[PDB]
């Protein structure tokens, strides 16, 4: 049985199981500041799960096998033209950041889910309250107009205020003139294009409004890349860490509740995603969103909702 | 003149002119509960005696 | 196979559909008594046969 | 009747789950044999009308309107085969299934049996055609169009729901053979007035009337070419049956309050016709020439004589088959040059010789060429109406006369010419079209051999 | 016109002084419609549920159906009791109150006066 | 640029890819068996065997009775020295007149 | 040769005529709910011969 | 497009109920009507005023 | 009542202070018990439309 | 098939569609004067039973 | 292409009162 | 509001209400009305909107005004007659105070300011709870006492209501604001012909609880509460809103659908009753209400309108809600008319 | 009818007409909102212990049990839209006019 009102009604609780080791953390460094190593090295210590950043097609994971989609039939834009040329009419750097956004919200959501139901606490790389942080940082440097970045805003603030903050995050600091160099050594090619005011505005942005407000929601771990590469010592201060401060412990089993039936259905939780504010980037034409919405229904699996499409096996569909 | 300019004139467009006007002030209400329930006791007032529905 | 998570309706829950045919025979057979009785309740209540 | 009924509902399932691209093989081949069946409808016995069930009955004025919705179902089936093709399949079948909802409901309306029932499929078109003109024209008026169409006709069926349902009261049944069997005189009481105009604005205001006509021009220029015949070749004939049917029993108010309609409509088809000889779009002429034509109806009806009756139902169905000609003629234009507009593509019989004559006997239809049924109709209705005043002559032969100045204007201004050199779109005429159009004419010849068939229950 | 008549025990669906009407054929086609009904109901339930429509789980459809015809049953065995209630107090009321209904004697055609309205 | 939509792709003839098509719908085969089964019943028996039907329909109201019905009584009035009919459709008699 | 399709493909074809046929069992199951005067109108009223029992059907 | 547009769209939009248009709209709109109401109800009236004690050429009309 | 549950479940609920005659207790008789006692004994059955 | 065929059905119609004419006239009349005189089976609006009275000797003799 | 509504056609309901005045102006 | 509690909250609505329906006491039926008012206003601001809040509040005064002035009007039918029972009232100026009492809570009359408001403040949940269940309880007296009613004042009443749920519906984008006028304007037509024949309201109650029934939890299910976030759902669910058209021409009357079974069978019984002009009229002013169903109709998939990119991932899922009886709602919402005769199963 | 039954009718009027007139409180509205409860109280008293209608002596009870339940209802609404919005005018809560 999926979790209802019913099973609270049973007595389904998830506080019982909210506990220390149900610590959703998620470590929130730099572009190629080793944060996923950490991240991962947390992952495997701590016992908590590890959940990959994600990107423009972690949503096609959360649906079906997991293999990216096509551009225009999962997101309409993709991170070359980001990274190669961030300026032109089309506007693909916003409809990344808007795409974006909704991924991060799925990849929170099944953080949820996990430990929730289990009790079991995750491991991400970067979240929800990360994403403002490069928008931030796109407006700055001169890629959409600040139409976009207002909307962001209101879309953000009716998509996370019943989202509750993790219980503790990791800041990975390297510096910025490194971490130009880091791109550069890498070798893939989207990465050279960067402009090196870019990686700052992200720095700038991570010390600036992320981290001092995320101090009050969860514990401030900042750690520099001299003290990340151990992989230990970013883990003893999570164990000799509080968990006091913060909305969780105030949060009771009405809450969770609320918080598990809201996001056990994620239709509500990207409802404001789709706001009836119509924008240069996120606004698809009549005709084309009805070919482009015929186009998803082609493909495989996506016909009827998920154990009917008999075209990818689901026998036995007439008694199903 | 006759068709395009005098029959459409001379009863949709009047008609859906007359409603259009009105349901303005129908549906213009600024939500004062002050203004609503005074609404109620003139037309609890005028109910009887003046209208008398109860004679 | 496509949807790696079991989806909500991956398979026939049996307990489900069988009470479903279950149920539908008694909506028939008692439909179907209470036409013949009710015809039986005819014929003599007016005397017919 | 349930014999055309029962196939005619079975067109849907068979429509909804067939094939990706059988639909208008399988839409096509088995409406043409409902047509073959409800060709046996033509048979009718000297008076009695057939009595086939309780709730279905039909007469010689049934049949062959009924004839002419079966007939004409396949007509849109290839018609809108052109610009349906970019289309996904599930709303192609919904689309079918808009039309054949609509046969149905028009084969239950003139086989109804009484006037309530009559009137809920009636009216009951309103829907099936809303959705064809609203969700797939071509325009944004098209938004505008549909509301029109649909109040209008809805502002003038109130008035008669209440008035039917006074007649149940009153009399003690609504049912058709009985009214006029208890066919009593209606006095002159200023109730009996409303009484009176309660039931006529209904059927006058679809005719569509003089004055409150604008629905026409506003939908049938600008609702798919599918919906644009059956709005135009039938939908306005259903006041006829209706009014041949009400006034069994509004009698003899007739004879004063006829007048101010009358000469509103005599006034009407010249006022029209005027209009058509001077438009600027192709399908607003025939639009314009559907009221002009419906208009000497009104006089035919409303007249009360035994030939304008013949002449009303010999009208009815010329007109249909007509209008229903032109305005698929004007879609096989449009969809080339991609506009309505008359004189854009004028000069294309040098291009376009099949349809020159396509154009050529169906304007002469319009025109009403001796012996088409279009006159026979026609000419019934002025021997009708001088028998009642002899200065009515004047009118509507002028009236004919302008209906003769368009109706060879667009011919001249279609056709004859110069073709414009910069078009280079104009391709070889496709058999889908080009056999359209020879489904539409043959059986008006084959109807003037043996016309006495159509002329209704008064022949 | 009936919830005052007297002998109107509440709440009880059929009087057994009901039964001694003519329960409604199976083949009735008030009844096949009701049926039709639930066939409707089922084809929308997968629309919605996104499944596929027409041949999708039958059990979910063959309950709709076979439901729709049981209260379509005794909902039409209801129909024409009270239709026959209507029918009851109709010729009984008619009995009692003789005077209020007179016979109408007859005066036939041939001797009316009634006129012609020439339509000319 | 604000609306994101494809431009209006140009119209489609059926005779490109296909010169010896009927314009009825894309692929070929079809295209002919539409072809051939609308130019089969429409013109065909739905049309000729339909105007044989209604041209060789049985008695349509009666008009051949009327006329040897008539000759008879045609007779029958020039017979026995009466008009070949009368100012009364009902007899006179029967009719009750008032006052 | 290839059984399954040809009856797949004209399945929905054999529709129609079966409502005919329907159509035409139905309608005529009304006469006999409309019985009531058979041969029984004076200006038909015909004596039934010995070798019939019923006027029309 | 600016001919059609204009002579189809663009009329009510620039309308207005100036005395002048009301007026031609009266003599064309009601006046019309009245004069052909008035034509034909003076004919009835004098057609019909010989029917009833017969004074009118009907005998060699039986069909209407 | 609209759906009468009292009558069909045969208990009381509210049939015993909807008049002035019925069983007060220790049998304390109102103020009009003889007349309102004669009008319900008149108008008992009779219907609504006659009693009036 | 032969007139008689639509002479008989018509025949059968006119008349049972003739009973439903008088009967419904007849009903609009019945429910019309059983509402006003309510002297009639249906239309009888609730009252006070009668059975809820307690005669039993009160306090008061005089009642 | 048959017409559809544009992004000027949606904001012309598109207030709080699909139909504005000088009342309901602020 | 935790599960349990919300479910003894809502028990206790059905509880009152179902008070109201079996009473033959007029204290009981007061009581009744008290228990559905005190029960629902913790419903209304379940979510904790600030709207909500006041919301709520003009709910509350509104009907215990209208609860006090029905407990005045008992009063006085207690102190001319001496009786409890609901056969009619003995005092003219009692039974002309009843009839504002229940007004308000049926919202048909100017005592209808705050219905739209009401139903726009508070959830969609609620709002469908409000529209169809609250009334059976005021319509219900009204059934019962339907004989001493002045028919001056009721039909007024009714025309009333037509008049202004139709013209006021005209302005209106927010979906629940549309629907409280259409519901005012349904309002009207149940309570024209409760002097004549109750049957009648009965059925046209029936149909308009699967009206608002099917309509809303199609709202639910697109999860839209304005015209403009409709519109965006010919993208993601085309069939719901297909569906919403038939629902909305069955809504407005246009036939065959059943949503004319009240508007016809109603017309008809009032003709019995001599009555022509007045409902010529309501066939006259609903047209109105048709005007912004097919606005609607027009704005959600006759014409598919503007989409946002941010629907692909929506595509991508589906709902996890299990509305019920929604296939079976949209069947008696829009083809019952072949057993229009059942509603003498009401009789 | 004796002049009684005057000043408690008279009275509820005014109770009617007082909350129909909301000025600026709604803590002021709730008096007049509990005030019509004192005449429908003393009227209904009044009126069952003349008529010796003993047995509905209960029904002024019933009225008051009834009766400070919606008085709680109306200041627990008062608590919220006074705590939110700061004061009790009833003039504040408009932002439902759209
Ligand atoms: C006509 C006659 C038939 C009527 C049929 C009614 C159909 C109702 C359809 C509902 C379909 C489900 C859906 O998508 O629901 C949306 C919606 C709930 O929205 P949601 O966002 O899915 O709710 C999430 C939960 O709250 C999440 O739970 P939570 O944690 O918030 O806890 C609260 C939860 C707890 O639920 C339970 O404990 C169960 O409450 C509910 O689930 C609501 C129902 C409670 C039980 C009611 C039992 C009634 C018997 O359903 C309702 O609001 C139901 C309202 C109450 C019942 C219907 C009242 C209206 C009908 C009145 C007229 C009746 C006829 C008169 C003649
Ligand atoms: C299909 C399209 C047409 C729909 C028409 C309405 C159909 C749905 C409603 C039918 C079922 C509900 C009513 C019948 C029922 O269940 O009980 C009837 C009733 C319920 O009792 P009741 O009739 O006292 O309850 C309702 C009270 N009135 C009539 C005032 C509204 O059962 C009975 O025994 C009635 C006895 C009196 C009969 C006269
Ligand atoms: C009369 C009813 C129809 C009135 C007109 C409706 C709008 C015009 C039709 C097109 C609507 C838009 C659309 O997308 O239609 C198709 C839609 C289902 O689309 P899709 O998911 O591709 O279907 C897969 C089927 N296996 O499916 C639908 O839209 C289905 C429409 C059903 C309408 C209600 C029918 C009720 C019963 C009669
Ligand atoms: N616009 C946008 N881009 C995102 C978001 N989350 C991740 N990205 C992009 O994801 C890409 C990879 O992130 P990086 O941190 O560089 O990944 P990495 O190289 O694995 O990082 P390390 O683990 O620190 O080495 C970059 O292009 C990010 O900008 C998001 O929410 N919005």
């Amino acid at each position: 049985l999926q979790y209802g009102p019913l099973a609270f009604v049973l007595g389904e609780r998830t506080t019982r199981k909210l506990t220390e080791t149900s610590k959703v953390i998620t470590v929130d460094g730099n572009i190629c500041s080793g944060k996923g190593r950490l991240a991962r090295e947390i992952a495997e210590k701590l016992g908590l799960r590890h959940f990959p950043e994600a990107g423009i097609h972690y949503a096609d994971s959360t649906t079906g096998d997991g293999k990216p989609l096509d551009v225009q039939l999962s997101g309409n834009c993709s991170l070359e033209k980001f990274y190669d040329d961030p300026k032109s009419n089309d506007g693909n750097s916003y409809r990344l950041q808007s795409w974006l956004y909704a991924s991060r919200l799925l990849q929170y959501a099944d953080a949820l889910e996990h430990l929730l139901s289990t009790g079991q606490g995750v491991v991400l790389e970067r979240s929800i309250y990360s994403d403002f942080v490069f928008l931030e940082a796109m407006y700055r440097q001169g890629f959409i107009r600040k139409q976009c970045v207002e909307h962001y805003n209101e879309v953000k603030k009716v998509t996370a205020c019943e989202y509750l903050p993790p219980h503790v995050v990791v800041y990975v600091d390297v510096p910025v003139p490194e971490i130009q160099s880091r791109i550069q050594k890498k070798g893939n090619p989207h990465e050279m294009k960067i402009t090196a005011a870019y990686l700052q505005d992200i720095e700038n942005a991570y010390k600036k409004t992320f981290l001092p407000e995320m101090s009050e929601k969860c514990e401030v771990l900042q750690y520099s890349a001299r003290e990340a590469e151990d992989a230990e010592k970013v883990v003893e201060d999570i164990e000799y860490l509080k968990c006091d401060k913060g909305p969780w412990p105030d949060q009771d089993d009405r809450t969770f509740h609320r918080l598990r039936m809201l996001v056990q259905n994620k239709l509500e939780v990207l409802n404001y995603t789709t706001i009836p504010v119509y924008l240069p980037e996120i606004t698809i034409g009549a005709h084309q969103s009805d070919r482009v919405f015929q186009k998803f229904t082609e493909l495989p699996g996506r016909k009827y909702s998920p154990g009917y499409n008999e075209d990818v096996g689901d026998k036995w569909i007439w008694l199903k | 003149l006759l068709d395009l300019i005098w029959l459409e004139t001379i009863l949709p467009k009047t008609t859906s002119f007359i409603q259009m006007k009105m349901s303005i002030m129908v549906s213009n209400q600024k939500g004062l509960i002050k203004l609503y329930f005074l609404s109620f006791l003139i037309t609890i007032m005028i109910s009887m005696t003046l209208f008398n529905y109860h004679e | 196979k496509f949807y790696i998570r079991e989806p909500p309706h991956g398979s026939p829950d049996w307990l489900k559909v069988g009470l479903t045919l279950g149920t539908s025979v008694f909506l028939w057979i008692y439909l179907i008594k209470q036409h013949k009785e009710d015809v039986l309740e005819y014929k003599r209540r007016n005397g017919l046969e | 009747m349930l014999k055309i009924i029962i196939p005619t509902t079975m067109l849907l399932p068979m429509t909804w789950m067939s094939k990706h691209n059988m639909i208008w093989i399988n839409a096509t081949v088995h409406s043409l044999l409902i047509s073959l069946i409800s060709l046996s409808l033509l048979n009718q016995l000297g008076e009695n009308s057939l009595n086939f069930s309780l709730t279905f009955f039909s007469d010689s004025l049934s049949a062959p309107l009924l004839v002419l919705t079966t007939w004409l179902l396949p007509l849109m089936l290839m018609a809108s085969q052109s610009h349906l093709s970019k289309e996904t399949t599930t709303r192609k079948k919904l689309y079918i299934t808009m039309l054949i909802l609509l046969q149905l409901f028009l084969i239950m309306t003139f086989t109804a049996t009484e006037l309530i029932l009559f009137y809920i499929l009636f009216e009951a078109t309103l829907v099936p055609t809303l959705i064809i003109i609203t969700r797939w024209g071509n325009q944004t008026e098209r938004l505008n169009a549909g509301l029109y169409f649909l109040f209008y006709t809805l502002a003038g069926s109130l008035p008669l729901l209440v008035a039917l349902v006074y007649i149940q009261n009153t009399t003690g049944s609504l049912n058709f053979l009985i009214i006029h069997y208890w066919s009593h005189p209606l006095s002159n009481s200023w109730s009996n007035i409303f009484m009176w105009l309660a039931c006529i604005m209904a059927f006058m205001v679809k005719m569509p009337l003089y004055g409150l006509h604008l629905w026409l021009p506003k939908a049938h220029v600008e609702a798919p070419i599918a919906g644009s015949m059956v709005l135009a070749a039938v939908l306005l004939k259903l006041g006829g049956y209706g009014m041949m049917r009400i006034t069994t029993i509004l009698n003899p108010l007739t004879n004063y309050m006829a007048y101010p309609f009358l000469m509103l409509s005599m006034w009407g088809m010249i006022m029209t016709s005027s209009i058509c000889l001077r438009q600027t779009d192709l399908k607003s002429l025939i639009a314009y020439s559907s009221v002009s034509h419906m208009a000497l109806v009104i006089v035919a009806i409303m007249i009360q004589t035994p030939w304008s009756f013949m002449g009303a139902t010999a009208l009815m169905i010329a007109h249909g088959l007509t209008s229903s000609m032109l305005f698929c003629l004007a879609n096989t234009n449009y969809e080339r040059v991609h506009s309505r507009t008359m004189i854009l593509a004028r000069g294309l019989q040098t291009l376009l010789p099949l349809m020159a004559t396509w154009w050529l006997m169906a304007s002469l239809t319009n025109l009403a060429l001796p012996p088409s049924i279009n006159l026979i109709g026609e000419l019934f209705i002025i021997t009708a109406s001088f028998s009642w005043s002899n200065i009515t002559i004047i009118l509507m032969g002028m009236n004919m006369m302008i209906t003769a100045l368009y109706s060879l204007y667009m011919l001249i201004t279609t056709q004859r010419g110069k073709y414009t050199h910069h078009i280079n779109n104009i391709k070889a005429s496709f058999t889908r079209e080009n056999a359209l159009m020879a489904l539409h004419i043959l059986p008006l010849l084959l109807l003037t051999l043996n016309p006495k068939m159509i002329l209704g229950p008064l022949y | 016109m009936m919830s005052g008549r007297p002998g109107r025990v509440p709440l009880q669906f059929l009087p057994n002084e009901a039964r001694s009407l003519p329960p409604p054929k199976l083949t009735d086609p008030r009844l096949v419609y009701m049926g039709f009904l639930g066939y409707c109901s089922g084809l929308i339930d997968n629309a919605i549920r996104r499944r596929p429509v027409v041949s999708a789980g039958l059990h979910r459809q063959l309950l709709y159906v076979t439901s729709f015809v049981f209260f379509g049953y005794y909902l039409l065995k209801r129909q024409d009791y009270m239709y026959a209630l209507r029918d009851h107090d109709m010729f009984a009321y008619v009995k009692s109150h003789p005077e209020d209904f007179p016979e109408k004697d007859k005066k036939t055609y041939g001797e009316i006066l009634e006129e012609f309205h020439p339509v000319r | 640029i604000r609306l994101q939509e494809d431009p209006d792709p140009e119209d489609e003839n059926l005779y490109e890819k296909n010169p010896d098509s009927h314009g009825y719908d894309k692929d070929p085969i079809v295209d002919l068996w539409n072809m051939r089964v609308v130019f089969f019943f429409g013109f065909s028996i739905v049309l000729v065997l339909g105007s044989t039907f209604v041209a060789y329909l049985p008695d349509y109201r009666m008009q051949e009775w009327a006329r040897r019905e008539a000759e008879r009584l045609v007779k029958y009035r020039e017979a026995n020295g009466l008009p070949l009919m009368e100012s009364n459709c009902f007899d006179p008699n029967k009719i009750q007149l008032p006052e | 040769m290839n059984v399954l399709q040809i009856v797949r493909d004209h399945w929905v074809h054999i529709l129609v005529p079966v409502g005919f046929v329907f159509g035409c069992y139905l309608d005529r199951r009304s006469d006999e709910k409309l019985t009531a005067f058979r041969n029984k109108s004076l200006l038909f009223k015909r004596e039934l011969r010995p070798n019939e029992e019923v006027t029309w059907k | 497009i600016r001919w059609t547009y204009a002579r189809s769209a663009n009329i009510y939009p620039n309308f207005r109920p100036t005395p002048k248009t009301s007026l031609l709209g009266a003599l064309f709109g009601i006046g019309p009507l009245f004069f052909w109401y008035y034509v034909f109800k003076t004919d009835r009236d004098k057609k019909e005023k010989l029917i009833q004690e017969g004074k009118l050429d009907q005998t060699f009309n039986i069909s209407y | 009542p609209f759906f009468d549950v009292q009558k069909r479940l045969g208990l009381d609920l509210d049939r015993w202070m909807t008049i002035q005659s019925a069983e007060q207790p220790h049998k304390i008789p109102g103020r009009c018990h003889a007349f309102e006692k004669e009008w319900i004994e008149c108008a008992h059955g009779i219907g609504g439309i006659r009693a009036e | 098939d032969g007139p008689e065929k639509n002479y008989e059905k018509t025949m059968a119609i006119l008349q049972i569609e003739a009973e439903k004419a008088e009967l419904r006239l007849k009903e609009l009349e019945v429910r019309r004067l059983m509402r006003a005189r309510g002297d009639g089976p249906w239309y009888q609006y609730p009252t006070i039973d009668k059975a809820l009275i307690d005669h039993s000797p009160k306090t008061t003799p005089d009642n | 292409r048959q017409w559809q509504p544009d992004v000027e056609w949606a904001e012309q309901f598109g207030g709080a009162v699909m139909y504005p005045t000088k009342e309901t102006a602020h | 509001m935790n599960p349990i509690i919300y479910t003894t909250l809502i028990m206790t609505v059905m509880s009152g209400t179902m008070l109201v329906m079996i009473s033959s006491h007029w204290l009981l039926i007061w009581i009744g009305f008290e228990m559905n008012l005190l029960a629902m206003i913790p419903v209304l601001m379940k979510n904790f909107n600030p709207r909500a809040t006041e919301a709520a509040t003009k709910y509350f005064l509104t009907q215990a005004t209208a609860s006090m002035m029905l407990m005045m009007a008992i009063i006085i039918n207690l102190l001319y007659s001496g009786q409890w029972t609901i056969t009619k009232m003995f005092n003219p100026v009692a039974m002309t105070m009843m009839t504002m009492a229940l007004a308000m809570k049926l919202g048909l009359s100017p005592f209808h300011f705050w219905v739209p408001e009401v139903t726009q403040g508070i959830s969609l949940q609620a709002g469908l709870l409000l529209l169809t269940w609250q009334k059976l309880a005021p319509l219900s007296v009204l059934c019962q006492i339907s004989q001493s009613i002045n028919p001056n004042l009721m039909l007024t009443m009714a025309m009333l209501s037509i008049l202004i749920g139709g013209w006021g519906g005209l302005n209106q984008t927010q979906l629940r604001k549309i629907m409280a006028y259409s519901s005012i304007a349904h309002m009207g037509w149940m309570t024209a012909v409760l002097p004549y024949n109750t049957t009648m309201t009965i059925l046209n109650l029936l149909i308009y609880i699967t009206m608002t029934l099917a309509m809303f939890m199609l709202l639910i299910h697109s999860s839209a509460t304005t015209t403009l976030s409709l519109s965006h759902t010919w993208n993601k669910m085309p069939v719901i809103t297909s569906l919403m058209m038939v629902t909305l021409l069955s809504m407005g009357g246009l036939p065959p659908l059943s949503g004319f079974m009240p508007k016809w069978m109603i017309i008809q019984e009032m003709t019995k009753n001599e009555s022509i002009i007045m409902p010529t009229l309501m066939a006259m002013t609903a047209l109105l209400n048709l005007y912004f169903y097919m606005r609607l109709a027009y704005s959600s998939s006759l014409t598919m309108f503007p989409s946002t990119n941010n629907m692909k991932m929506k595509w991508q899922f589906e709902h996890t809600k299990q509305m019920k009886l929604l296939p079976t709602m949209i069947v008696l919402s829009t083809l019952v008319l072949p057993m229009t005769p059942a509603l003498s199963s009401l009789n | 009818m004796p002049l009684v039954y005057m000043n408690i009718i008279m009275a509820f009027a005014i109770a009617l007409a007082g909350l129909l007139m909301y000025r600026s409180h709604l803590m002021s509205s709730l008096l007049c909102l509990e005030g019509m409860m004192l005449s429908l109280f003393i009227m209904s008293t009044l009126i069952i212990l003349n008529t010796h209608f003993t047995l509905a002596n209960m029904m002024p009870i019933i009225l008051l049990v009834f009766a400070a339940c919606e008085a709680a209802l109306g200041l627990s609404l008062l608590v919220m839209v006074s705590n939110t919005y700061g004061t009790d005018y009833v003039q504040n809560l408009n932002l439902l006019q759209c």
